[PDB]
Protein backbone atom coordinates (compact mmCIF):
# COMPACT_ATOMS: atom_id res chain seq x y z
CA UNK A 1 0.00 0.00 0.00
CA UNK A 2 2.26 2.84 -1.28
CA UNK A 3 -0.44 3.63 -3.32
CA UNK A 4 -1.96 5.06 0.31
CA UNK A 5 0.96 6.84 0.75
CA UNK A 6 1.11 8.45 -2.95
CA UNK A 7 -2.00 9.63 -2.38
CA UNK A 8 -1.13 10.91 1.25
CA UNK A 9 1.79 12.39 -0.27
CA UNK A 10 -0.03 13.71 -3.12
CA UNK A 11 -2.41 15.92 -0.75
CA UNK A 12 0.10 17.55 1.00
CA UNK A 13 1.73 18.49 -1.79
CA UNK A 14 -1.54 20.16 -3.02
CA UNK A 15 -1.82 20.92 0.73
CA UNK A 16 1.22 23.25 0.48
CA UNK A 17 0.85 24.80 -3.20
CA UNK A 18 -2.92 26.17 -1.24
CA UNK A 19 -0.67 27.55 2.03
CA UNK A 20 1.81 28.82 0.07
CA UNK A 21 -0.63 31.02 -2.15
CA UNK A 22 -2.42 32.12 1.00
CA UNK A 23 0.76 32.98 2.99
CA UNK A 24 2.65 34.88 0.21
CA UNK A 25 -0.48 36.62 -0.53
CA UNK A 26 -0.78 40.61 0.98
CA UNK A 27 -3.94 40.36 2.05
CA UNK A 28 -3.18 37.77 4.63
CA UNK A 29 0.06 38.37 6.19
CA UNK A 30 -1.79 39.21 9.33
CA UNK A 31 -2.58 35.08 9.46
CA UNK A 32 0.82 34.17 8.52
CA UNK A 33 2.37 34.65 12.09
CA UNK A 34 0.98 33.92 15.37
CA UNK A 35 -0.47 37.02 17.49
CA UNK A 36 1.82 39.54 19.07
CA UNK A 37 1.09 38.62 22.70
CA UNK A 38 3.49 42.58 23.44
CA UNK A 39 1.13 44.42 20.88
CA UNK A 40 -2.40 42.48 21.62
CA UNK A 41 -2.22 41.56 25.55
CA UNK A 42 -6.03 40.12 25.87
CA UNK A 43 -5.36 37.91 22.67
CA UNK A 44 -5.23 35.15 24.53
CA UNK A 45 -7.90 35.63 26.99
CA UNK A 46 -10.17 35.78 24.41
CA UNK A 47 -9.20 32.74 22.13
CA UNK A 48 -7.85 29.55 23.67
CA UNK A 49 -7.31 27.86 20.50
CA UNK A 50 -5.22 30.16 18.09
CA UNK A 51 -3.91 29.14 14.63
CA UNK A 52 -1.97 30.80 11.58
CA UNK A 53 -0.77 29.60 8.21
CA UNK A 54 3.03 28.90 9.92
CA UNK A 55 1.37 26.62 11.71
CA UNK A 56 -0.44 25.17 9.21
CA UNK A 57 2.74 24.54 7.27
CA UNK A 58 4.22 22.81 10.26
CA UNK A 59 1.86 20.65 10.78
CA UNK A 60 1.12 19.45 6.96
CA UNK A 61 4.87 17.97 7.44
CA UNK A 62 4.08 16.32 10.69
CA UNK A 63 1.57 14.51 8.44
CA UNK A 64 -1.33 16.24 10.52
CA UNK A 65 -4.17 16.60 7.56
CA UNK A 66 -5.03 13.33 6.10
CA UNK A 67 -8.11 14.79 4.71
CA UNK A 68 -8.99 18.26 3.12
CA UNK A 69 -11.44 18.05 5.99
CA UNK A 70 -8.99 18.37 8.54
CA UNK A 71 -7.42 21.18 6.23
CA UNK A 72 -10.29 23.63 5.89
CA UNK A 73 -10.85 22.60 9.93
CA UNK A 74 -7.87 24.53 10.83
CA UNK A 75 -8.63 27.51 7.81
CA UNK A 76 -11.69 27.94 9.22
CA UNK A 77 -9.90 28.23 12.83
CA UNK A 78 -8.19 30.95 11.65
CA UNK A 79 -11.17 32.88 10.05
CA UNK A 80 -13.74 31.96 13.65
CA UNK A 81 -10.71 32.96 15.90
CA UNK A 82 -10.25 36.09 13.93
CA UNK A 83 -14.21 37.39 13.95
CA UNK A 84 -14.83 36.21 17.39
CA UNK A 85 -11.30 38.63 18.81
CA UNK A 86 -12.11 41.77 16.41
CA UNK A 87 -14.92 43.71 17.39
CA UNK A 88 -17.02 45.00 14.17
CA UNK A 89 -16.17 49.17 15.49
CA UNK A 90 -13.05 50.37 13.92
CA UNK A 91 -11.95 50.22 10.24
CA UNK A 92 -8.99 48.37 11.63
CA UNK A 93 -11.49 45.96 13.04
CA UNK A 94 -13.54 45.41 9.64
CA UNK A 95 -10.48 45.70 7.62
CA UNK A 96 -9.14 42.34 9.60
CA UNK A 97 -12.30 40.45 9.98
CA UNK A 98 -12.93 41.08 6.14
CA UNK A 99 -9.49 39.23 5.25
CA UNK A 100 -10.32 36.47 7.47
CA UNK A 101 -13.51 35.85 5.64
CA UNK A 102 -11.81 36.69 2.07
CA UNK A 103 -8.88 34.11 3.36
CA UNK A 104 -11.59 31.26 4.11
CA UNK A 105 -13.10 32.21 0.78
CA UNK A 106 -10.11 31.74 -1.17
CA UNK A 107 -8.75 28.90 0.38
CA UNK A 108 -12.58 27.41 -0.70
CA UNK A 109 -12.73 28.35 -3.52
CA UNK A 110 -9.02 27.19 -4.74
CA UNK A 111 -9.88 23.53 -3.51
CA UNK A 112 -13.29 23.54 -5.28
CA UNK A 113 -11.88 24.39 -8.65
CA UNK A 114 -8.55 22.65 -8.55
CA UNK A 115 -9.61 19.40 -6.40
CA UNK A 116 -10.69 16.24 -7.80
CA UNK A 117 -13.70 14.79 -5.69
CA UNK A 118 -12.56 11.82 -6.24
CA UNK A 119 -8.84 12.47 -4.79
CA UNK A 120 -10.64 14.34 -1.69
CA UNK A 121 -13.14 10.88 -1.11
CA UNK A 122 -10.02 8.57 -1.44
CA UNK A 123 -8.35 10.32 1.42
CA UNK A 124 -11.73 10.69 3.43
CA UNK A 125 -11.45 6.69 2.63
CA UNK A 126 -8.33 5.74 3.86
CA UNK A 127 -8.20 8.01 6.92
CA UNK A 128 -11.25 5.64 8.06
CA UNK A 129 -10.25 2.50 7.18
CA UNK A 130 -7.22 3.12 9.90
CA UNK B 1 -5.87 46.26 26.38
CA UNK B 2 -9.18 46.22 25.20
CA UNK B 3 -10.38 44.16 21.96
CA UNK B 4 -9.00 45.62 18.78
CA UNK B 5 -5.20 45.63 17.84
CA UNK B 6 -3.12 48.56 16.67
Amino acid sequence: SMQEEDTFRELRIFLRNVTHRLAIDKRFRVFTKPVDPDEVPDYVTVIKQPMDLSSVISKIDLHKYLTVKDYLRDIDLICSNALEYNPDRDPGDRLIRHRACALRDTAYAIIKEELDEDFEQLCEEIQESR
Amino acid sequence: SGRGKG
